[PDB]
């Protein structure tokens, strides 16, 4: 979650709560996360140090 | 892809038209604790970087001879030049990158070596002088020339203020040439870098 | 973004804070952490600022008070170049690897 | 680190380079879900408010981010200070229906009134700029909606982001320096 | 016990040299933590207020005990009585961010706002004294503070360190005593 | 015989009445290298050395609550101030030794600390500086005081030229007193060296 | 803790309720404890009780 931050479990059932999400088949669909994971980060040529 | 990148401390320098570095008679360094400086001497690795230096303007009028010298160590405001005016005794060596970039479409071919001990050249010794570490510049081929050479002399450490042990020169081996393609002419620069810095002799205060 | 037959050799450094006013001088700047690199096959060159101040944090707001910058200046210089007048080097930023951000803040007139 | 720029391809170097250790990073307060969700201001009011998150204001913190997406999806809390009675009602309604107490209504009770509503929309997600030629049969559909709600007279509305999905990042600007170097601003410090 | 006085190294006799008994004690009162743990009051107000807990008066319980520390560290609470809605920054915000709601606002609710909030400074410890030569481009860094708050009007504001740590104590003195041999004064006592 | 001789770098001090050294608030220091300098700090061993620095002269005139303090660090005209005009950021601690050598038959005492953030003191708040990492000095007793610090403050790394985090401090708790036998005045000296020094971000020439 | 007596765990989070301390490696880093504690409290000499 962001920003909630209750120790207690919530006094309403989860589908008053929010809205339910449905598939057709969250998931690591975090594009800009590969995508930046995935970033060089070496060097290119031959070192002299 | 002849691409090589140097690192001396926090400096790097990267070049994509490499030939190799040379290695000047030896590949390591003497012993640098000897007894001449008891146990005294200690290591400045915040010396150990580069420097800048300006060499000289490679024109088309610049025949085969012409020659450019700089005798290390040269004039240092950094670390290193406090070193020299702090410390009786020094000794060090080199990590020296030489640039003449103009363009492919120029011609000619520069010279770089360091030598020891230098003494001004005799026109016909000038044919032999490939006879000391170097490397070549030929704008078909590299801008940059790499040479690295360890500290030497008649004694284990210096007093640079009285005594330079290397002199990097560059010599135009066949004049630039230059079309209405290429460049008019070639800044010529130095990247220099002082390698196993030690010091000995605490010298006193100016105050 | 030149062209062929344009050449030319670069140097970035980082002048930490402390001196008056950024040396105008690659001679100059050397002393600074920097790094120098030249035109060819390969046309993107990337390199790091480093966060080097006394407290952990810094402000990513600036005083009015505030005269010299308080992280310093990043100076771009160039070497030499040859045949390579009126040419373009094209210049971006990025967050690094430990770049962080902390505090949200909500500053905009509105 | 050099590298073949016209590829586009992501680079991303390290202090190591010339010596440096890179740090550790915590990076909880630039997570979407969680910037997004605090509440923000929706200035335009009238007795009956159609709830739109592109009413919000474009260089609010929440605002500013909204737009540097294309698409987004959340719920939705809201805070309003009403005169009356709420009526709430949801996407697609005929607006008479706000009239209607079996509708979602909130009676009135000080000092204002807090709700958590879904996302309400027909499509599987929202968008902040619709290039449509026509769209019909800076405008955006009028699907684009979080439901409408109507009071005697409505003086305060917030608006909060729940559960926030945002897709295909777009521009967001600082503002513009005029000054040679930076952008100097009157930072608190104790008198 | 005699000892080399100059060597500064610490000498605790206890009564059992003449023959007595050391007793129990219990020193939960003195406990750092538990003392500075209370609120105190912070005279000098405005509309716009940056905290900073020197502001706290210098013989207070927690003012003189704070003084008597170099490097301190804490987190905080606050109770404000004031007008309209409460606006905090956090430390290094630019003084007009108080203006807008998307930063922690609590809506005005009688008698007055109690709130929790964390440290927020950039460095790893403050100080209450700082020997700056400059410290710029008895003045204490911009810094050192616990962020801003503002209001319409703010007529009260307490403050509470809660976790303090305090470090390398200085200097706490008592009233200064001009009678011959006590400070002597009224104290509680049935009529 | 409380013999001691310390040694920081190759220099060498030596007492023959000391009373120990006094540790102030640690006896080890904090972690040098911390995210506010990502990895580029180093440290300069050559820095590690004494240097001396005159405080006053303790007279018979000068009364309890006579005060002289030195600010640290002061002005070096050795490799440490080198280090102060060549980097933005630095850190150290401090290893101090002050004499006030005069004769067994003078007598008074000397309180001789090391304050963090100073702040000129009221003089009923001078009944109180032994709060602060301190010894004494009395002729019949000792001729020398020494005390070791760590480097702390706000920030890890520190900017002297902007802020000055220890201060030395000398005081008179009991005058002077002098006979015919004892020497008619003390000259106050301090023999201090800095400890773990550690530079960051490297500043450019003056040239 | 100090000054705080409540038996009942608190209801938000650890994380919301303070900040979160962090490290580079509470201890018994205590000066003044050890200090104290390692006062002399002996006698100096022989004794004749």
């Amino acid at each position: 979650s962001g920003n909630t931050g209750s120790i207690i479990n919530n006094y309403y059932m989860q589908q008053y709560q929010n809205s339910m999400s449905t598939q057709l088949g969250t998931q690591n669909n975090d594009w800009f996360s590969k995508l930046a994971s995935s970033a060089f980060t070496g060097l290119f040529g031959a070192l002299l140090a | 892809d002849r691409l090589l990148t140097t690192r001396n401390g926090h400096t790097t320098s990267t070049t994509q038209s490499s030939v190799g570095v040379t290695y000047g008679y030896s590949t390591e360094e003497d012993h640098v604790a000897g007894p001449n400086t008891s146990g005294l001497e200690t290591r400045v690795v915040q010396a150990e970087r580069f420097f800048k230096k300006f060499l000289f303007d490679w024109t088309t009028d610049k025949p085969f001879g012409y020659l450019t010298k700089l005798e290390l160590p040269t004039d240092h405001h950094g670390v290193f030049g406090h070193l020299v005016d702090s410390y009786a005794y020094m000794r060090n060596g080199w990590d020296v990158e030489v640039s003449a970039v103009g363009n492919q479409f120029n011609g000619g071919c520069l010279l770089v070596a360091m030598v020891p001990e230098w003494k001004a050249f005799d026109t016909r010794e000038k044919y032999q002088l490939t006879l000391f570490p170097h490397q070549f510049i030929s704008p078909r081929t590299n801008m940059t020339a790499h040479i690295t050479v360890p500290y030497l002399g008649v004694n284990r450490y210096d007093q640079y203020k009285k005594h330079k042990p290397w002199t990097l020169v560059v010599m135009v081996l066949s004049p630039l040439t230059v079309s209405n393609t290429a460049a008019p002419q070639i800044k010529v620069y130095a990247n220099i870098a002082p390698t196993y810095v030690h010091v000995a002799g605490e010298l006193p205060s100016k105050e | 973004t030149g062209s062929t037959d344009s050449k030319a050799r670069y140097m970035v450094a980082y002048i930490p804070p402390g001196v008056e006013t950024p040396p105008d001088t690659p001679e100059e700047a050397a002393h600074c952490i920097h790094a120098e690199w030249d035109t060819g096959l390969n046309s993107k060159f990337t390199f790091s600022i480093p966060y080097v101040s006394a407290a952990d944090y810094a402000y990513t707001a600036s005083d009015t008070a505030e005269t010299t910058n308080v992280q310093g200046w990043v100076c771009v210089y160039q070497i030499t170049h040859g045949k390579a007048e009126n040419d373009t080097l094209l210049v971006s930023a990025s967050a690094g690897k430990d770049f962080e951000l902390r505090l949200p803040i909500d500053p905009r007139t509105q | 680190t050099t590298t073949t720029g016209e590829s586009a391809d992501p680079v991303t170097t390290t202090v190591e380079n010339y010596g440096g250790d890179t740090q550790v990073q915590r990076r909880h307060h630039t997570d979407v879900g969680f910037i997004m969700d605090r509440f923000v201001k929706i200035n335009s009011l009238s007795p009956t408010h159609v709830i739109d998150l592109m009413q919000t204001h474009k260089h609010g913190i929440v605002g500013a981010l909204l737009r540097a997406a294309t698409y987004y999806f959340s719920d939705l809390e809201i805070v309003v200070r009403h005169d009356g009675n709420l009526t709430w009602v949801p996407n697609g309604a005929p607006e008479a229906a706000l009239s209607n107490t079996s509708n979602p209504t909130a009676y009135n009770k000080a000092p204002f009134t807090r709700l958590a509503l879904p996302y309400t929309a027909p499509h599987r997600v929202l968008a902040t700029v619709y290039d449509g030629t026509n769209k019909y049969s800076t405008q955006l559909p009028a699907s684009f909606n979080y439901g409408a709600i109507q009071a005697q007279a409505i003086h305060e509305l917030l608006v909060r982001m729940k559960r926030a999905e945002l897709y295909c990042p777009r521009p967001l600007l600082a503002i513009k320096v005029t000054s040679q170097d930076r952008y100097k601003q009157k930072i608190i410090a104790p008198a």
